[PDB]
RNA sequence: CCAGGAUGUUGGCUUAGAAGCAGCCAUCAUUUAAAGAAAGCGUAAUAGCUCAGUCGAGUCGGCCUGCGCGGAAGA
């Protein structure tokens, strides 16, 4: 809403609270602490559910801590426990591989109340159904 | 620069200019693209 | 590139048909603004993220000309951006007014509320209208 | 290289190259390399010219060779007096008249066509021009 | 469809034909039906662009000579030895 | 030769022999044949490397490790510096010690520990036979 | 020329990590005047560059052809 001012985004999942092997000191080398990623981070994360890769802005000024506001995570994390399989595609397009559907990912991408453009629950609804088929999957809509 | 009868525009920043009567290739992104004798 | 004749006739023909049913069409200057700001303005007016669009003085001139409208050329000087309302009370002037949060007015050149022309010194009058 | 696997004769006279060419239109592919100048193409020039285009197109499409040497050339080595019998065949050439469809290509875009023949024409001694299949 | 303005020739032979190719023109001939052949001299450039279309060899043509539209069809065409030009085209009354 | 499980399934004894000496040798040839038969491959030691390089020569140490055919695991931030963790063939570590001190005036330092044995790189697998 | 050059989305698989910009695929949608699941450089991955309303009438590049240029350095 202003301009550039620090805003990285590197995570693996909502479960791993401030990991190290995946990233670690990579999530805090300019203004973020490789420790406070559990205080302000899990400030409400453990109050809901930890299992969905949820990124987040940084926003740093010069007041030690940071005021990062977590938001809706990628819609791809819903293609492993909300769409179907978690991986294993075998062959790209030489095979239809898997297949999603209409009802599927319908009320899954609807929960989003901090993203998506246009409230039209028909244009912003199918906006999260393109990739679900871009991976060789069939369209049962 | 590399001088040789043949001179062309390698990158898109190339320019075929004629000075005194000799074709040259000026560049502002790679000194290696400098040519002469076109 | 450019747009073919037939492809240009429709563009103006459309913006004209929507101007005949538009209950409002305020004009203002939007230079030096960013997308995050434009979007924010679009989110405020309509959750659809669709609001406030930039158009040339020409596309608008012949659009406002293709429809029985006069005395608006002064509103088309250089960078021009239109904001119409095809539905609901055209009292959405307060939204943009508060958005610009400017102590002046100039930016909001003019507008046309319910087929009634209004200068820049009237943008506040409508922006201060009670519920 | 390209050369007659068998010939009724080993040697042949000079043979002047006059008149125009026959193969001017493409009747095998959609594109092809046409000749413009006058001269003769050796087995090496033809082969080398084939590799160029065939390489610029990876392993897709198909190429044709309308031309063919079928003409032996004799030459005498150094330190050899004139006469003493006709020289020995060293290589085979092919008379190319202005308008001789040298090569042809099909199964690939038109853009990739010129590029392919462009790297092959540079191998040819005479000038060439790009042509496209025409109806009738 | 394709209107081609033409003019009856006043002299035949390779000599005249060549003089035509040296003035953006080329020899032609319209044979067919019970009518007798007619020497025709068409414009190079004009026909050079008309033959560029495949519809020129498929659809019927209309040659206008001395105030007369004769519906003919491209039977055969002789192209230049190596240059993108035309030498002579045969038309058939149909 | 290491990392292999050997099993015995069939055999027999004969008219005069049958001795600890006989079957001792009988086992030798069996192994030689098998190792050469089961697609042989080299195993080089991979080291765990931690490179501290200013805060400014950090990005330079990373790029250098990537070129050494190593595999970055992730970089840790220490003080006003950075610690880069990665695996790299003790083989290919060849001169990193000094190549690293050269791009840091010595600013950087590093520690190396053994981690595990992995299967070599085809190119190197040919140079070994002799 | 001064401008803008966005959003779903860091598209899915792969991978140490690939986010337009190794590589397999896929290439729909979107708010629009317009923005490719992306031209070239650049990153370790990001970042950062960046190509594809004003001014007010001219601009873009293939074909045939004339005349020239470089290619061309000897006692
Ligand atoms: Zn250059």
């Amino acid at each position: 809403a202003k301009k550039v001012q620090a805003y990285v985004k590197l995570q693996v999942a909502a479960g791993m609270a401030n990991p190290s092997p995946p990233v670690g000191p990579a999530l805090g080398q300019q203004g973020v602490n490789i420790m406070e990623f559990c205080k302000a981070f899990n400030a409400k994360t453990d109050s809901i559910e930890k299992g969905l890769p949820i990124p987040v802005v940084i926003t740093v000024y010069a007041d030690r801590s940071f005021t990062f506001v977590t938001k809706t995570p990628p819609a791809a994390v819903l293609l492993k426990k909300a769409a179907g399989i978690k991986s294993g595609s075998g062959k790209p397009n030489k095979d239809k591989v898997g297949k999603i559907s209409r009802a599927q990912l319908q009320e899954i991408a609807q929960t989003k109340a901090a993203d998506m453009t246009g409230a039209d629950i028909e244009a912003m609804t199918r906006s999260i159904e393109g990739t679900a088929r871009s991976m060789g999957l069939v369209v049962e809509d | 620069m590399k001088v040789r009868a043949s001179v062309k525009k390698l990158c898109r920043n190339c320019k075929i200019v004629k000075r005194d009567g000799v074709i040259r290739v000026i560049c502002s992104a790679e000194p290696k693209h400098k040519q002469r004798q076109g | 590139m450019a747009l073919n004749l037939q492809d240009k006739q429709a563009i103006v023909a459309e913006v004209s048909e929507v101007a005949k049913g538009a209950l409002s069409a305020v004009v203002a200057d939007s230079r030096g603004v960013t997308v995050d700001k434009m979007t924010e303005l679009r989110k405020a007016g309509r959750e659809a993220g669709v609001y406030m669009r930039v158009v040339r003085n020409t596309l608008l001139r012949r659009a406002v000309e293709g429809t029985p409208f006069e005395c608006l050329k002064d509103a088309f000087v250089g960078p021009t951006l239109i904001a119409y309302s095809m539905e609901h009370p055209g009292a959405a002037a307060r939204l943009f007014k508060e958005f610009a949060k400017a102590n002046a007015k100039f930016e909001v050149k003019a507008a046309a509320f319910e087929g009634e022309l209004i200068p820049a010194s009237q943008i506040d009058r409508l922006a201060t209208l009670p519920t | 290289m390209l050369q007659p696997k068998r010939t009724k004769f080993r040697k042949m006279h000079k043979g002047r190259n006059r008149g125009l060419a026959q193969g001017t239109d493409v009747s095998f592919g959609s594109f092809g390399l046409k000749a413009v100048g006058r001269g003769r193409l050796t087995a090496r020039q033809i082969e080398a010219a084939r590799r160029a285009m065939t390489r610029a197109v990876k392993r897709q499409g198909k190429i044709w060779i309308r031309v063919f040497p079928d003409k032996p050339i004799t030459e005498k080595p150094l330190a050899v007096r004139m006469g003493k019998g006709k020289g020995n065949v060293e290589y085979w050439v092919a008379l190319i008249q202005p308008g001789k469809v040298l090569y042809e290509m099909d199964g690939v875009p038109e853009e990739l066509a010129r590029e392919a023949f462009k790297l092959a024409a540079a191998k040819l001694p005479i000038k060439t021009t790009f042509v496209t299949k025409t109806v009738m | 469809m394709f209107t081609i303005n033409a003019e009856v020739r006043k002299e035949q032979g390779k000599g005249a034909s060549r003089r035509l190719r040296a003035a953006n023109k080329f020899p032609a001939i319209i044979y067919g039906g019970k009518e007798a052949p007619l020497a025709i001299e068409l414009d190079h450039d004009k026909v050079m662009n008309m033959q560029a279309k495949a519809e020129f060899y498929s659809e019927v043509l209309t040659i206008v000579v001395d105030g007369k539209e004769i519906k003919v069809k491209a039977q055969d065409v002789q192209r230049h030895p190596y240059k993108p030009k035309l030498q002579h085209i045969d038309f058939v009354r149909a | 030769v290491v990392d292999m499980g050997i099993r015995l399934h069939f055999g027999s004894y004969h008219d005069v022999d049958s001795s600890e000496l006989a079957f001792k040798l009988a086992a030798s040839i069996a192994f030689k044949e098998g190792f050469k038969k089961a697609k042989p491959v080299l195993l080089e030691p991979i080291m765990k490397v931690e490179v501290e390089t200013p805060e400014e020569n950090t990005g330079d140490v990373i790029g250098d490790l990537s070129r050494r055919r190593g595999m970055l695991k992730g970089q840790e931030s220490e003080v006003t510096g950075v610690k880069i963790h990665a695996e790299v063939p003790l083989s290919e570590m060849f001169g990193y010690a000094t190549q690293l001190r050269s791009l840091t005036k010595g600013r950087a330092s590093y520690t190396m520990e053994f981690l595990k044995y992995d299967e070599a790189p085809s190119n190197v697998a040919q140079a070994v036979i002799e």
